[PDB]
Parts: C-alpha cells; structure tokens; sequence
RNA sequence: CGCGGCACAUCCACCUUGUGGUGGGUGUGGGUAGGGGAGCGUCCCUCAUUCAGCGAAGCCACCGGGUGACCGGUGGUGGA
RNA sequence: AUGCCGUGGUGUAAAGCGUGGCAGUGAGACGGCGGGGGAUAAGCUCCGUACGUCGAAAGGGAAACAGCCCAGAUCGCCGGC
RNA sequence: GGGUGGUGAUGGCGUGCCUUUUGAAGAAUGAGCCUGCGAGUCAGGGACAUGUCGCAAGGUUAACCCGUGUGGGGUA
C-alpha cells in the first residue's frame, strides 16, 4: 500500500495545489 | 556572439580553505563553486573554469553531534545484501577528508566535466598541505550583503 | 485495358492455409499486391465522346 | 498512362538522406530510418531555437552575477539598481562588458548601488 | 448472487411544470403550465384543460397570483 | 570607444568601424541611419544617464540587406499524422557603424 | 488571331478532383472515413 | 467615474460566464487593458471576472 | 511586450469602387476524426515556342533558391 | 444561494437561427463540486455539473509523471516583463 | 585575422515510427535493409447538390441516317 499512499500524498505539493491525476 | 572561452583562456589559481569551524555544507558549497569557477564572469558550463581548492583541517569541520551520530553514509558493493553503513562520526575518525570531498562531489554537477573538476580538489585532515610549491592564497567564506 | 485480379490467369486456389505458416494470409496468387497480379482500378476500354449540344 | 514512380519518388529520399549526413548507424544510411530521425531533429531544432533564448540569458545572468559579486553586489540588487538608475542595457551586453570591460562594469555597479534605496528591505 | 432487481422500472418523465412564466407574452391557446391536478388554478383568461393544462384563452401577458389560498395563472390582455 | 546601440528590439555593443547585422531597416544600401544608445563607454567614463545619451546617436552606414540562415521547420506530433513543413529566412541589414 | 493555345476553360468551370488516400497533407490514410465500423469499409443502405 | 481594467490571468480554464464577461469588457489577452465607464453593468462584469483582472480608477 | 517576415478574416480610403488591386487599420493563425481552399512533383496527348551527338534522359557531386510539396545553376557520368 | 424562463438597457466582429452539400463521432479518461451503488473501499462503478484539463495541447511548474497548477506554440531574434 | 567544408572534447535539452487506444517510449500491433510494385476507380442522357457554359418559355435529342473525324441531320 506504500506506493499508493506515496502517489496519493504527492498532490500535497505547492505546484500541484492539492490536486493530481488519479 | 556571446563570449565562449577558448583553450588557453582559463587562468587557474590555487586557494586554501580552512575548515576549522566551517559548517560542512557551507564549506562544500564554497569549494564546489570556487572549483567550478561560478565566481568568475568568464564562466561557461561546458568549460573547466575554476581554480584549485585545498581544504585543510578537514578533521574539524563543523558537524553537529546529532549528524555525527545519525547521518549515515551508504555504499552498495553490488552484491546482494552488500549495503554497507558507516556513520559520519566514524568517517570523521577514519577518513574525514573523504567526508568533506563527498560533500563537494555531491554539490558538483553530475556529468563528465565534473570528473575533471574534482581533480582540482585536495582535502587534508591536518593543518598542512603538500602544495606549497604554488602560492595558494587563503580563501575565507564570505556572503555578499543584499 | 488492364486485367483485374479475376481476369488474370490462374490465381484460383488459396495459395496456402490461412493460419500457421507464419506468412501473411493471401487468398490468391493474383491479388494486386502480388507481382504479376491483377491491376486495381486500372484502365478499362472507354469511350470519351461527349454530348455537347448542337448549337454549342 | 502508366507512370513509373522512381523519378518523382527519389527526390524526397535524396533530400532526407542529405539532411541526415553525419547521423550514425542506419539513421544516415536508410531513408525510412533517416526520416524518423529527421522528424526528431527538426522538432529538436524548433524546440531549441526558442530554448536557447533562455539558455543564453541564463548564461548571461550567471556571468553578470559572478561579476557583480566581484564588485560586492548581488545580481538581485544590481538589476534593481540599473532599473532605478534608468539603465536599459540588457544582460547580453551586461555580461559581455562584464567580460570585456570590467572597469565599465564596476562603474555600472556604482550607479546601481547609488540608485538602490537606502534601506533596500523596508517597504516603499 | 441475489436477483434483487425487484425494482428497476419507472415511467417516462412527463415534462410537467410551468411553461410560460410571469410577464411573458403568449398567444391564445398556448399552454402555460402543464401539471398533475390543479397545482395552479385557471385565473382570468386561462382555461383548465382535460388533463389540467392551463392554456391561454386570449393573447397577452402571463401573471401569477393568489385567489383565496389557491394559486392561479391568468393573462392580462 | 564603444557604445551599446539599440535597434530592432535588440541592442549590440559597437565601436566605430564595426560591422553589425541587425533587423531589417527601411533604408537602402548606402544611406545613413541614426540609432539610439543604451550606454556609451569612452574608456574610463560611462555617464550612464538617459537624458545624457538621448542626445548621442550611433551613426551607421547600410552596407546592404542580407538574408538570414534558412530555418527548416517540420512540426511533428507523435501518433496523429500531424506534419507542418515551413521554411524561413529572416531579412537583416548590415550596418558599418561610423558614429558614437 | 485566336489559336488553339489561346483557348481556356471558364473560371471555376474545371475544379480539381480530390485524390483521397495520398498522404497526410491531404485527405490521408482513412480517406475521410475516420472509422473502424461498417462505414470504414462498406456503404450503409439508405433504407436501413 | 471611468474604470481601467487590465487582464492579468488567462482565460484557460475559466468558466463560460468569466470568458464571456472578459469578451464583453473587450479584454483579449494578458495585460490587455480597456477603459470603460463605471456603471452597474461594468461593475457586474468586473465582479464576475474579478480574479482575472485588476482595475483602477484611471482617467 | 519589443523588432522583423508570413498568412487568414473583416473594415475603411484611392484605381474600370467588386474580376477585383493598392495602402492602412482591427482581429485572428495548437490541433486528432473531419470539412473547406490553394498548390508541388511524375507520366501521356494537343497547341505554341524553345533546347539537344558543340551531348537529351537518367544518375552522381557541389553551390544556390522558395512559405511547403519542391526548384534552379555548375560540374561529372552518360548516350537520344 | 445558485440555476432556469421572459423582458428593458448596456456591451460584445468571426453570436445566433433557417435551409442545402460533406462529415466524423455515438469505447471516453482524470481532476473539482453534488449524488447513487460499494464497505459513504478502489487508479471501482453509475449519473449530474454554460465545471476544467486530456482526448486532439506543445511550452513552464509538479524529480520523472495524458487528465493537477500556470499558460494555448504563425515564423525569426544571442532583446525586455 | 576572417570565412567555407569535415570532425566534434565538453554543457544543456531530449521516452523511436505506425496502427490502435481513456491512455503506449512502451514490456500492445506491424516493420531486418534497399530497390521495384501495391489501395475511392470506371460505366450509366442513372440520383441529389453544386461550379461553369449554351440556349431560354422553352431546352435537348435516343436509336438511327449521311459524312475520311470529332461534322451535319434525326421530335420518337
Ligand atoms: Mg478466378
Ligand atoms: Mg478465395
Ligand atoms: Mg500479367
Ligand atoms: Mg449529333
Ligand atoms: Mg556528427
Ligand atoms: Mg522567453
Ligand atoms: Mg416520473
Ligand atoms: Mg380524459
Ligand atoms: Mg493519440
Ligand atoms: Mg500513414
Ligand atoms: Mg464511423
Ligand atoms: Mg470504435
Ligand atoms: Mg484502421
Ligand atoms: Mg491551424
Ligand atoms: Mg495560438
Ligand atoms: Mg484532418
Ligand atoms: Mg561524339
Ligand atoms: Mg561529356
Ligand atoms: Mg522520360
Ligand atoms: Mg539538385
Ligand atoms: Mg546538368
Ligand atoms: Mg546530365
Ligand atoms: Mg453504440
Ligand atoms: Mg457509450
Ligand atoms: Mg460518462
Ligand atoms: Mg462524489
Ligand atoms: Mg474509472
Ligand atoms: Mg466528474
Ligand atoms: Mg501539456
Ligand atoms: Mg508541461
Ligand atoms: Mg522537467
Ligand atoms: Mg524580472
Ligand atoms: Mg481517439
Ligand atoms: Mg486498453
Ligand atoms: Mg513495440
Ligand atoms: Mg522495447
Ligand atoms: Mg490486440
Ligand atoms: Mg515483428
């Protein structure tokens, strides 16, 4: 589940503004 | 046509950096910049500008005790389970110059030119360096006020 | 005049079985992609006379 | 009217292979492989003609900043200083005179320092 | 699995509701509110309809109002 | 002595007798152009002031209209069948500067 | 005088024929059919 | 009195009403500026596209 | 944004004021399926014209040219 | 609250509408917001949304990274913001 | 010193082509290479719509006949 959680958490970057595909 | 340095336009000097109380990261940035030649207006990323840098008193670089205990240097031999762990603290006892040089090398660009760049770096644990045949000018770390 | 794939000599059998040979399926040795095969949309005998009106 | 294709067909092949001279492997020998690499080459050239405008200005700023901190000013504040002083010399020539005429560059630093506000850090 | 499709059917949506709003100019015969029952009541110059459709007897402007609790649609000529 | 002369939305450092390639001017071969300066350096003096260098102009002589290198564009997108072929030759002017 | 080579069709009388399936710069590979279904290879009868 | 509206953010990703309101002010691209009278219609337009423009009471 | 080149649409003013040209504005010019428009190259025929054993075609090299398909020049090879 | 219908002003070239010729499409994806199904699981599934992007969108940012953020590439520039 | 032409130390950027897909550099398909060949064509007084030309309240012939022809007749 680590890969999923890390991919999901990388929306929380300033450049992404809390939003990211999938 | 923007100036591009020729072969032979590069004049190289020699600096000595005293590492006696310098934070290791500050020292490494200064050494990398000075040894690349970012400080000279003739700089070109495809050219070996930059001067020779001798770091002395590498044994007493400023590394906080928490880093000396916890910051680990990792080396994989390529064999299974061949990850070897050392600690900054014990590389300070065995090869402190290796600690300083590893910091510099990490700051350097990861490319072929940096392989020649790092050839102009000497790091010494003690207060003495053998390169007195030149006249290596001391270089202190300064910050330009803004 | 040219000769379409149906008017070209031979070409009746399927040259080999559809599956298993490792080759492209072909259907006929006289298919247009074959050398010596039929011509696709080739010239056929035509009459080019037009019906221009008399007073024209 | 049956038309042989070769006379017309070979024209674009000659052009593609001539443009592909110097390529290594099949990319300079084979028209099909040279054509793919020509699409990449012209895409790359188009990309890099507008990328070099940032590349050269990156290099100009690097050199300008190096010269500025030989004259004890950051590029940060030297650009303010020239703006405020009204100096509209672009970084092409700023870097090029930082190399060719360092004394003139020092003069420009002096005027930039003068034009800088006394407290560069307080609100305006 | 359970064949719990015991409830998967529905009727067509009948497109009910107000068709001409207040202050809107309409011609005679033009339906103003198609609805079930008398959700709105026929006012002056408005006919009701066999299925409670509230058409316009005369041309003019639609207006909505209240007539003793009952809400009504009328046309002012 | 040299000056930083502005022309064609760009600017170049030139010294008297320099041949410079610039954007196309509406001036035939042989006639003069006067061009504004962004900076003049006369050795140790710069003077770097907008009012001061509004009144100095770099004088140039049009040696001819030349034509830049042939740029060959073939815009290509991957799996679409898109192809756009263009060429382009920028029109330039050569000036011998005799002014400052 | 008016010769055989002074003779010329009226403007707009002779329009060019669209040659389909002749490269990407024109009506290219699928020749305007765009499709993968019936229309890609056949005609649909008007009565269907 | 007389407002001065400059478009500072793209219409890329903007809703219908924002794009059409920018069109109605006559704004075309980034750092386009238009001058329009300060009436209720203009301030409604500016309110719709407030985040895409900056305005000043410029004569 | 600046400077220069191109294109499309549309508008305004001169020229046989619509076959339309010229100048200047204004806007526009990412693009798959797809629509519309305009062209390049090959071959054959006709008409006119012009090259060709003092060397055509084809091919090769080099130098040039056009917004693209592509084109031209020169030389070599060659032989209609 | 929005949204919707009408209406009067204002603004806005490439709005709209009718009628013909020629289409393609009718496998969508993710993200935001509102919901169903699911276990208020799924990079799940099914709807809504003059919502967006991708599709069919290059460039910049997000290490890399269709669908997120910025921004829509006519060409050229060794100019600037 | 300058410019051609060849090469290219070194720095940056940079995920083949096609098909087909929501999405492929894809570890989905096809292609070893080159040369040659290989896919919206033709017929019909067909049908619809258009561009253009002739004649115009008319227009036009079909078979056929006569002509070395592409021309002239030919009203069904
Ligand atoms: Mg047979
Ligand atoms: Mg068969
Ligand atoms: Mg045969
Ligand atoms: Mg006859
Ligand atoms: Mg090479
Ligand atoms: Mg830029
Ligand atoms: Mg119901
Ligand atoms: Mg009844
Ligand atoms: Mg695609
Ligand atoms: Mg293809
Ligand atoms: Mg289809
Ligand atoms: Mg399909
Ligand atoms: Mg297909
Ligand atoms: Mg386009
Ligand atoms: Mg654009
Ligand atoms: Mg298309
Ligand atoms: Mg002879
Ligand atoms: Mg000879
Ligand atoms: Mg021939
Ligand atoms: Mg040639
Ligand atoms: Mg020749
Ligand atoms: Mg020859
Ligand atoms: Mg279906
Ligand atoms: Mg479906
Ligand atoms: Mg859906
Ligand atoms: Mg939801
Ligand atoms: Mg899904
Ligand atoms: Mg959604
Ligand atoms: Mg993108
Ligand atoms: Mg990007
Ligand atoms: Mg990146
Ligand atoms: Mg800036
Ligand atoms: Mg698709
Ligand atoms: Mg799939
Ligand atoms: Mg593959
Ligand atoms: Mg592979
Ligand atoms: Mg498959
Ligand atoms: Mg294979």
């Amino acid at each position: 589940a680590k890969r999923g959680r890390k991919k999901r958490d990388r929306k929380y970057s300033k450049a992404n503004h809390g939003k990211r595909p999938n | 046509p923007t100036y591009a340095p020729k072969a032979g336009d590069t004049t190289r000097s020699w600096y000595v950096i005293d590492a006696t109380d310098v934070v290791l990261g500050r020292l490494a940035v200064a050494a990398a910049n000075l040894l690349r030649g970012k400080h000279k207006p003739t700089f070109a990323p495809n050219v070996d500008g930059g001067d020779f840098v001798i770091v002395i008193n590498a044994d007493k670089v400023a590394i906080s005790g928490d880093k000396l205990q916890h910051k680990m240097v990792y080396r994989h031999s390529g064999y299974p389970g061949g990850l070897h762990k050392r600690t900054i603290g014990e590389l300070m006892q065995r090869h402190p110059d290796r600690v300083v040089e590893k910091a510099i090398l990490g700051m350097l660009p990861k490319n072929r030119l940096s392989r020649q760049i790092q050839r102009k770096l000497r790091v010494y644990a003690g207060p003495e360096h053998p390169h007195s045949a030149q006249q290596p000018v001391p270089y202190e770390l300064k910050q330009v006020a803004q | 005049s040219t000769k379409t794939r149906g008017e070209v000599s031979g070409g009746g059998r399927k040259p080999y079985r559809q599956k298993g040979t490792g080759r492209a399926r072909q259907g006929s040795t006289r298919a247009p992609q074959f050398t010596g095969g039929g011509v696709v949309h080739g010239p056929k005998p035509r009459d080019y006379s037009q019906r221009t009106p008399k007073k024209m | 009217a049956r038309v042989k294709r070769a006379v017309n067909a070979h024209k674009k092949r000659r052009s593609i292979l001539k443009a592909s001279r110097g390529y290594r492997g099949q990319r300079s020998r084979l028209y099909r492989k040279a054509k793919e690499q020509q699409l990449h080459s012209l895409n790359y050239a188009y990309r890099d003609r507008r990328a070099r405008k940032g590349e050269f200005r990156k290099l100009w700023i690097a050199r300008i900043n190096a010269a500025a901190r030989l004259n004890d000013i950051t590029y940060n504040r030297l650009i303010q200083g020239l703006k405020a002083a009204g100096v509209e010399v672009d970084r092409k020539n700023l870097a090029d005179i930082a190399i060719s005429d360092p004394a003139a560059f020092t003069a420009l630093v002096d005027v930039a320092r003068a034009a800088l506000p006394e407290d560069v850090n307080a609100p305006s | 699995g359970a064949s719990s499709s015991r409830n998967g059917r529905d009727s067509a949506a009948q497109r009910l509701g107000v068709k001409r709003y207040g202050g809107q100019v309409v011609k005679a015969g033009e339906i103003l509110v198609r609805q079930r029952g008398t959700k709105f009541h026929p006012g002056v110059n408005v006919g009701r309809g066999g299925d409670d459709t509230l058409f316009a007897k005369t041309a003019g402007a639609v207006e909505f109002g209240i007539k003793r609790g009952r809400k009504t649609v009328s046309i002012v000529g | 002595t040299y000056a930083i002369v502005k022309t064609g939305g760009k600017q170049y450092k030139v010294a008297v007798g320099d041949v410079v390639k610039v954007e196309k001017l509406e001036s035939e071969q042989g006639e003069k152009v006067s061009l504004p300066v962004a900076l003049v350096v006369d050795g140790a003096t710069v003077t770097t002031d907008a009012k001061a260098l509004a009144k100095v102009a770099v004088t140039g002589e049009v040696l001819g209209h030349t034509k830049g290198p042939k740029i060959r564009i073939h815009k290509f997108k991957n799996k679409t069948g898109y192809h756009k072929r263009q060429g382009h030759r920028q029109q330039l002017t050569v000036l011998k500067v005799t002014g400052i | 005088t008016l010769k055989l080579h002074d003779l010329r069709p009226a403007r707009g009388s002779k329009t060019a024929r669209t040659r389909v399936g002749r490269g990407d710069g024109s009506k290219g590979k699928t020749a305007g059919r765009g499709t993968k279904g019936t229309r890609a290879r056949k005609q649909v009868p008007v009565t269907f | 009195s007389q407002l001065k509206i400059t478009q500072v953010r793209s219409t890329i990703g903007a809703r219908w009403k924002q794009r059409e309101s920018l069109r109605t002010l006559g704004l075309r691209r980034i750092r386009h500026s238009v001058i329009r009278e300060d009436n209720a219609a203009t301030r409604g337009l500016i309110a719709v596209v407030r985040h895409l423009v900056e305005v000043e009471p410029a004569q």
